[PDB]
C-alpha cells in the first residue's frame, strides 16, 4: 500500500479530467497546490484533483490531510502533464481544485462524480 | 532534577530505589506511574541533553542555597541588631526598598511600617479607606506569630 | 395635593418621626 | 474588590453603551446588567497574522475607553454629534 | 478584534464556557495547557492572584467548530458539564476536541474516536499535549473492537459523516452511553442524502433516533455559520421511552 | 376593604393618573412560500380522513396521486393507530386499510392518545409534511399556522388548500 | 442458562458467574432496566469467580490488540482453562456470555464444550458490569482503572499509527526556546559578574569587554 | 552555562540535520528551527501556504521565491520519513540560481 | 416607472422582499471572509433561539 | 453635594470624553424611544381601523 491513495482507473480518470475542462471553461476550477491549500482554508473547494508523478508525492500529499480535516474528498491522476492539459495550460499543473457555485449548470455532473468519488473512498 | 539525574526510563525507575529524593509513598506513586505512563521513548542524545540540563538545575539550586547562607552572613555583618530584631531576609528587603542604610535611618517609623504596601497606602489615602498596616514587615516571624489587631500593634 | 392637605389626619404616627467657596467645600 | 474602580467602571459603562460608538455597527439590543465575576485582559495575537491581527506597540494601551479616545474618527464623530445634540438641547 | 485590545470575560449560561464583551463579542473557553495555540487562534489571557498567575483562555471559532454555534446560536440545555465524561465520535481535530477538553476541564475526560491515519497522528500529538483527551484510532463502526477502552461515558457528541450515522450512534449508545445519557448529533444532509431536502433528512434522522430509543429534547439548524447543517440534542432514556 | 373606601381610592387614582425562548423561523421558509415541498411528497393521515375516504369510496394512495400530480408517501403515528384500534369493530375495514406495507408507520414518544397534540407537535417541529384531514378545529389550527399544505377530503375527491403548486 | 460471562479490562480479565437469571421476554421493562441501573440488586445476579490481571503494560497492550482484532490470547486461554468446567462437548455445553460476535467463534474453536452468547441480555449484563466497575471486585483489583485506560489507549493508538521520535519536533522547539533563554541568562549573569568584579576592579570591565573571557579572567585573577 | 549553551546548540544542529535536513540545507538549521518555533509544528508548517510563510522590489521577489521553496521543503520534511538532502541541495541550487539571476 | 416596466416592478420589489429576509431570520451570506471569528453584532445569554421537542 | 476632588489632565479628559459619550447615547436612546412610540400609535390607529 503506497502513499498514493485513491488513484482512479482509466475511464474514471478520463471523466474527471472532462469535468476539469468544463469547470475551467466555466471558471469553476482553481490551479496550483498552494492555491488548493488556500481554498481549503477558504472552505469553498468542493473537491481536489492531484497528481502522482510530481517532484515528489509529498508536496501534494500535504493536501489529503486537510481534506480529511475539512471533509472535502480528493483523488489522484497518474500524469500531471495530463492534468495541466485538462487544465488547459502550457505548464503541467500537479494540483487543481473544483470550487462551489450554486448557479452552475454542471452541478449535477459534479454531484454525480461526488457520488462516484465517495463510493471510491 | 534529582530524579532526572537518578533514572531516565520507566523500567529504570521501577528497579531503582528513590528513598533519598522522595519518601517511600511518593516513590511507589512514581513506580506505579512508570508501570502505567503514557509518554514516548526519549533517545539517548535527548536524554544526555536533558541530563546536563538537570545538572545545571541542581547546580543552580545548590549555588542559590550557598548564596542565601552568604547573604545571612553579610546581613549579620552589616546590621547585626536588625538580625537580632526582625530577621536577615526582611531586613535586607527593607534595605533594598529604601536604597541606602543611611536613607533607612533617615526614614521615620511610619515609613518603615508601611514601606512595603506603598501602593495600597497612597491608594487608600487618596480614596479615603483604611490605611494598610503591615507592608513588608508582615513576613517577619513575630508578626507571623501574632494575629489580627495583635499583628497590627 | 390639596385633597391630601384637607385629610392630613394629624394623628398619624410613622416610625420615621425620630430622625473662598471651593475652600469651604473642601473643608466640608 | 476595591481597586482600579474608576478604570473598571469606565470600561464596564462604555461596554454598556458601546452602541453609540460608531454609527455603522448597530449591535443587538440587550440590557447587560453588571456581572458577578470578571477578569480584564488583553487579547494576545498569534504569530500567523503579524500584519492585520497584530495591532501595534505604540498604540497598545491599557484601556478600551483609552483606545476609543485614541481612535480619531470616533473622536470627530463624537464631537460633531455632541455639538449637534448640545445645540439641540440649548 | 485586534491583538492588543482589552475586553472583559463573563460566565455564560452553560457551565464551563465564557463570553468576551468589548466593541464586539467573542466566544471564550478556559485553556488547560497554556502557551500554545492548537490551530492558530487569537487567545486572551488574564491575571489571577505570591505574584499572580497569567491564566490563558482560547477563542472558539463558530465557523470552524460545529459545536460553538450551539452556545452562540444557542440551545436551551447542553449536556456538557465542567467535570463530565464525553465521548467524541468523529474526532476530526483539535479545533473541536481541544475545546471539548477545555470545557470538560481537568476532572472531566474526553474520549476521542477517529479512523484515518494522519489526522489521527495529529490527534495523537494534541492528545499527548492535553491530558484529559484519550485518542482512539479504531473504526467507529466497531465499538466491540474498541470496547476495552471506554467505560460508561456520560454524554456523547457525534460529528461522523457516514450515512449509517444513526446505526453507528445506536450501537455506541447501546454499549457505552449510560442510562438517561446525553446525545448531541450533528446531521449533515448534504452527506447523508444529497437528493432529498435537508429537513426531510432531519425528520428521517429524528425518526430513526426515536426508533433507536432516544427521546429528542431539542434541535437547532445553526443557520448563519454553517449551511445545510443540524444538531439534535437528545436523551438516551433506555427505560420507558414514552 | 370597604366599598366606599374603594370608591375614594379609585377617584384618587383617576385624579392622580390624570430564561426565555424564541423558536427560530425555519430556514426552509420564504415569506409564505415553503419551498421544501417538492415531489416526492410526505403526507400525514387522520382517522376522519380515513373514514370519509371510505364514505366517498375513493382510493387512498391512488386518490392522493391523482390529486397531487406526483408521487407521495403516507404516514400514520401510533396515536392515530391506537385511535383506529380504539374505534375498533365498525371500522375494522378501516383498520384493514390502515395496515399496509405501502403506508409507512411512524413512531412517537407520547403519553396519552391525543393525536391532535401529537400531529401539531410534529408540524410545529418539522414543517415538511402535508396534512390530509377533514376535522374543523384542527383545520383551523393548521390554518392559523402558516406555510404548510393542508389537504382535506370533500365532494368527489380530495382538495388541496395552501400548496402554491396547484398545477 | 447464562452460566458464566467474561469481562475485559486494561487490568486484565474477569470471570463472573450468574446466580439469578433475569427474564428474557421482558428484558425491556422499567423494572429490569431499573435493577440493572441499581447496584444493590445487580449483586444478586453477578458474582466474581476469577480475576487475573495483565503482568505488564506491554502484555496488556498485546492482549488488548488481540481482543480488538478478535483473536484469543494466552492469558485468556489459561483463564478459561482454569475456570470453565469441562462439560460434554456434544450435549449440554457450558454457557459463557461475551459481547463480541467477532470473538465468539474463536472461543468456540478453542473450547468445543462451551457456547458463546452475545445477545441484548448479555450486553445489558456486561453494560451493568461496566457501570458498577470495581464495586463488584470487592477490593481485589490494584492499579487505577482510569489510569490503565489512559495508558493502554495512548499506547494502542501509538501502536496503530506507528508514532516516531524522528517525526517528533518538540525537541527542536524547546531547543530554540532554551537557547534563547540561555543566551539571555548568559549576558545577564555575565554583566552581573562584570558588576561584582568591577566593584573590586572596574578597569577590568573597561579593559576586557568580552563577558566569557571576563568570567574566565575573574576566575584566574580572583 | 556558556559551555552548556555550546553543547545545546550543537545538539540542535544535529537534531535539525536528523529531522528537517532539507530545510536545514535550504536556509539553515537555526533559521529553520526558528520558523519551526514561530509556526508551532512542522505539521502546521506544511499545512500553511506560501503567502503565510512569506509573511511569517527584487528583495521581496527573492523572499517570495524562497518562501515557496521553503514551503515545498517543509512539505517533504513533514511527509518523508527519511528526507533526501539531494533534493534539499538541488532546491538550494535553484534558489542560488535565482540569486545569481538577480 | 415600475408601473411602466413590469419586470422592473418585480425586480425592485423582490429584492425589496429580499432585504426583509435577513430581518425575519438570519440568512446565509458568504461566510467567514477576514480573520474575525466572533459576531460583530453581539452574543446574548437567555435568548436560546432553539425549538423544543414537546412530549 | 458631590465630593470635591482635584484631578490632573488625563482623568479630566476621560470624564469629559465619557460624558460626551453619555450625552450621545442619551440622545440616541431618546430618539429610539420616540420612534418606537410613534410606531405604536400608528399601529394602534391601524388596529382600530381593522377591528372596526
Ligand atoms: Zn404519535
Amino acid at each position: 500500500n503506497p502513499k498514493a491513495f485513491p488513484l482512479a482507473d482509466a475511464a474514471l480518470t478520463q471523466q474527471i479530467l472532462d469535468v476539469v475542462q468544463q469547470a475551467a471553461n466555466l471558471r469553476q476550477l482553481k490551479k496550483g497546490a498552494n492555491e488548493a491549500t488556500k481554498t481549503l482554508n477558504r472552505g469553498i473547494s468542493e473537491f481536489i484533483i492531484m497528481a502522482a508523478d510530481c517532484e515528489p508525492i509529498e508536496i501534494l500529499l500535504h493536501l489529503p490531510l486537510l481534506c480529511e480535516d475539512k471533509n472535502v474528498p480528493y483523488v489522484f491522476v497518474p500524469s500531471r502533464v495530463a492534468l495541466g492539459r485538462a487544465c488547459g495550460v502550457s505548464r503541467p499543473v500537479i494540483a487543481a481544485s473544483i470550487t462551489t457555485n450554486d448557479a452552475s449548470a454542471i452541478k449535477t455532473q459534479i454531484y454525480a462524480v461526488k457520488d462516484k468519488i465517495e463510493t471510491l473512498l | 532534577a534529582r530524579i532526572i539525574l537518578t533514572m531516565g526510563i520507566r523500567s529504570k525507575a521501577s528497579e531503582t530505589d528513590l528513598s533519598e529524593i522522595l519518601p517511600e509513598e511518593i516513590e511507589e506513586r512514581v513506580k506505579t506511574a512508570a508501570e502505567v505512563s503514557m509518554g514516548t521513548e526519549i533517545t539517548q542524545t535527548d536524554l544526555d541533553n536533558i541530563n546536563a540540563l538537570a545538572e545545571q538545575i541542581v547546580e543552580f539550586a545548590a549555588y542559590r542555597e550557598q548564596l542565601s547562607n552568604y547573604l545571612s552572613a553579610r546581613m549579620k555583618a552589616i546590621a547585626p541588631n536588625l538580625t537580632q530584631l526582625v530577621g536577615e531576609l526582611v531586613g535586607a528587603r527593607l534595605i533594598a526598598h529604601s536604597g541606602s542604610l543611611i536613607s533607612l535611618a533617615k526614614s521615620p517609623a511610619s515609613t518603615i511600617q508601611i514601606l512595603g504596601a506603598e501602593k495600597a497606602l497612597f491608594r487608600a489615602l487618596k480614596t479615603k479607606h483604611d490605611t494598610p498596616k503591615y507592608g513588608l514587615l508582615y513576613h517577619a516571624s513575630l508578626v507571623g506569630q501574632a494575629t489580627g489587631k495583635n499583628k497590627g500593634k | 395635593l390639596r385633597e391630601k392637605a384637607k385629610e392630613r389626619n394629624p394623628d398619624e404616627y410613622y416610625h420615621a418621626m425620630h430622625s473662598s467657596m471651593d475652600q469651604v467645600k473642601l473643608l466640608k | 474588590d476595591d481597586n482600579m474602580r474608576r478604570e473598571v467602571q469606565r470600561d464596564l459603562l462604555l461596554i454598556k453603551h458601546r452602541a453609540a460608538l460608531d454609527p455603522k455597527r448597530h449591535y443587538k439590543k440587550q440590557r447587560w446588567e453588571v456581572p458577578e465575576r470578571f477578569a480584564i485582559g488583553t487579547i494576545i495575537e498569534d504569530k500567523s497574522e503579524f500584519y492585520s491581527s497584530r495591532m501595534n506597540r505604540k498604540e497598545r494601551k491599557s484601556t478600551i475607553l483609552e483606545t476609543l479616545m485614541g481612535d480619531e474618527a470616533s473622536n470627530k464623530y463624537f464631537k460633531r454629534k455632541y455639538n449637534e445634540i448640545q445645540e439641540k438641547s440649548t | 478584534a485586534r491583538g492588543g485590545a482589552k475586553v472583559v470575560i463573563e460566565p455564560h449560561r452553560h457551565a464551563g464556557v465564557y463570553i468576551a464583551r468589548g466593541k464586539e463579542d467573542l466566544l471564550v473557553t478556559k485553556n488547560m495547557a497554556p502557551g500554545e495555540s492548537v490551530y492558530g487562534e487569537k487567545r486572551i489571557s488574564v491575571e489571577e492572584p505570591v505574584p499572580p498567575t497569567k491564566v490563558e483562555y482560547r477563542v472558539w471559532n463558530p465557523f470552524r467548530s460545529k459545536l460553538a454555534a450551539g452556545i452562540m446560536g444557542g440551545l436551551d440545555e447542553l449536556f456538557i458539564a465542567p467535570g463530565k465524561k464525553v465521548l467524541y465520535l468523529g474526532a476530526a481535530s483539535g479545533t473541536s476536541v481541544s475545546h471539548v477538553s477545555d470545557v470538560v476541564g481537568p476532572e472531566g475526560v474526553v474520549y476521542a474516536v477517529e479512523f484515518s491515519h494522519r489526522p489521527g497522528r495529529e490527534l495523537i500529538s494534541m492528545a499527548k499535549k492535553r491530558p484529559n483527551i484519550i485518542p482512539i484510532i479504531e473504526d467507529a463502526r466497531h465499538p466491540q473492537k474498541y470496547r476495552m477502552l471506554i467505560g460508561m461515558v456520560d454524554c456523547v457528541f457525534a460529528d461522523v459523516a457516514q450515512p449509517d450515522q444513526a446505526r453507528i450512534i445506536a450501537l455506541n449508545s447501546h454499549m457505552f452511553l449510560k442510562d438517561q445519557g446525553g446525545v448531541v448529533i450533528s446531521i449533515k444532509a448534504n452527506c447523508i442524502d444529497s437528493t432529498v431536502d435537508a429537513e426531510t433528512v432531519f425528520a428521517r434522522e429524528v425518526q430513526k433516533l426515536r426508533e433507536e430509543r432516544i427521546k429528542p429534547l431539542e434541535q437547532l439548524t445553526l443557520e448563519p455559520y454553517e449551511r445545510d447543517h443540524c444538531i439534535v440534542v437528545g436523551r438516551y432514556m433506555r427505560s420507558g421511552l414514552k | 376593604a370597604k366599598k366606599t373606601r374603594k370608591f375614594g381610592l379609585v377617584k384618587r387614582t383617576l385624579n392622580t393618573k390624570k430564561t426565555r425562548n424564541i423558536p427560530q423561523v425555519s430556514s426552509a421558509l420564504f415569506f409564505q412560500y415553503n419551498q421544501a415541498i417538492k415531489p416526492p411528497y410526505q403526507v400525514l393521515i387522520d382517522t376522519n380522513f380515513i373514514n370519509f375516504s371510505i364514505q366517498k369510496k375513493v382510493d387512498i394512495v391512488r386518490g392522493m396521486m391523482d390529486c397531487l400530480l406526483a408521487k407521495c408517501n403516507p404516514l400514520i403515528t401510533d396515536c392515530v393507530m391506537a385511535e383506529l384500534e380504539k374505534l375498533g369493530p365498525k371500522y375494522r375495514i378501516a383498520l384493514k386499510l390502515a395496515r399496509d406495507p405501502r403506508i409507512k408507520r411512524l413512531s412517537c414518544s407520547h403519553k396519552g392518545t391525543y393525536a391532535d397534540d401529537c400531529l401539531v407537535h410534529r408540524v410545529l417541529q418539522h414543517k415538511c409534511y402535508i396534512v390530509a384531514t377533514n376535522d374543523a378545529g384542527l383545520k383551523q389550527r393548521i390554518r392559523k399556522i402558516p406555510g404548510i399544505p393542508l389537504m382535506s377530503v370533500g365532494g368527489h375527491a380530495y382538495v388541496i388548500e395552501k400548496l402554491p403548486d396547484v398545477f | 442458562p447464562i452460566e458464566y460471562l467474561l469481562f475485559e479490562e486494561p487490568t486484565g480479565y474477569a470471570v463472573f458467574k450468574v446466580k439469578l437469571q433475569q427474564d428474557d421476554i421482558g428484558s425491556r421493562l422499567k423494572e429490569v432496566q431499573e435493577q440493572i441501573n441499581d447496584f444493590g440488586a445487580f449483586t444478586k445476579l453477578i458474582e466474581l469467580v476469577s480475576f487475573a490481571p495483565f503482568k505488564g503494560a506491554a502484555e496488556a497492550l498485546e492482549n488488548a490488540n488481540d481482543i480488538s482484532e478478535g483473536l484469543v490470547s494466552e492469558s485468556l486461554k489459561a483463564i478459561l482453562d482454569l475456570n470453565l468446567p469441562k462439560a460434554s462437548s456434544k450435549k449440554k455445553n457450558i454457557t459463557l456470555a461475551i459481547s463480541d460476535k467477532n470473538l465468539g467463534p474463536s472461543i468456540k474453536e478453542e473450547f468445543p464444550y462451551v457456547d458463546c452468547i452475545s445477545n441484548e441480555l448479555a450486553q445489558d449484563l456486561i453494560r451493568g458490569v461496566r457501570l458498577h466497575g470495581e464495586k463488584l471486585f470487592k477490593g481485589l483489583q490494584s492499579g487505577d482503572l482510569e489510569r490503565a485506560q489512559l495508558g493502554l489507549g495512548h499506547a494502542y493508538s501509538r501502536a496503530k499509527v506507528k508514532f516516531s521520535v524522528q517525526k517528533n519536533d518538540n525537541h527542536i522547539i524547546q531547543a530554540i526556546a532554551l537557547l534563547d533563554q540561555l543566551d539571555k541568562d548568559i549576558n545577564t549573569f555575565a554583566m552581573r559578574v562584570k558588576e561584582w568584579y568591577g566593584w573590586h576592579f572596574p578597569e577590568l570591565a573597561k579593559l576586557v569587554p568580552d563577558n566569557y573571557t571576563f568570567a574566565k579572567l575573574v576566575l584566574f585573577i580572583k | 552555562l556558556a559551555d552548556y549553551r555550546r553543547q545545546l546548540y550543537d545538539y540542535l544542529c544535529e537534531k535539525m540535520h536528523t529531522v528537517a535536513p532539507n530545510l536545514s540545507e535550504l536556509i539553515g538549521e537555526v533559521i529553520g528551527a526558528r520558523l519551526i518555533s514561530h509556526a508551532g509544528s512542522l505539521t502546521n508548517l506544511s499545512k500553511q501556504a506560501a503567502s503565510t510563510v512569506q509573511i511569517l522590489k527584487n528583495k521581496g521577489r527573492i523572499s517570495r521565491y524562497l518562501a515557496n521553496k521553503c514551503s515545498m521543503a517543509s512539505r517533504i520534511d513533514n511527509y518523508s520519513e527519511e528526507p533526501s538532502n539531494v533534493f534539499g541541495s538541488v532546491l538550494k541550487k535553484q534558489v542560488e540560481q535565482r540569486l545569481e539571476f538577480y | 416607472k415600475d408601473n411602466r416596466n413590469s419586470r422592473v416592478k418585480k425586480r425592485k420589489k423582490y429584492q425589496k422582499a429580499q432585504k426583509k429576509l435577513k430581518s425575519v431570520r438570519a440568512v446565509y451570506s458568504g461566510g467567514q471572509s477576514g480573520v474575525y471569528e466572533g459576531e460583530k453584532t453581539g452574543i446574548k445569554k437567555g435568548l436560546t433561539r432553539s425549538v423544543k421537542f414537546k412530549n | 453635594a458631590k465630593r470635591a476632588v482635584v484631578l490632573g489632565g488625563d482623568e479630566k479628559k476621560a470624564r469629559s470624553f465619557i460624558q460626551k459619550v453619555l450625552t450621545i447615547s442619551k440622545a440616541k436612546d431618546s430618539k429610539r424611544k420616540e420612534q418606537k412610540a410613534s410606531q405604536r400609535k400608528e399601529r394602534l390607529k391601524k388596529l382600530a381601523k381593522m377591528e372596526e
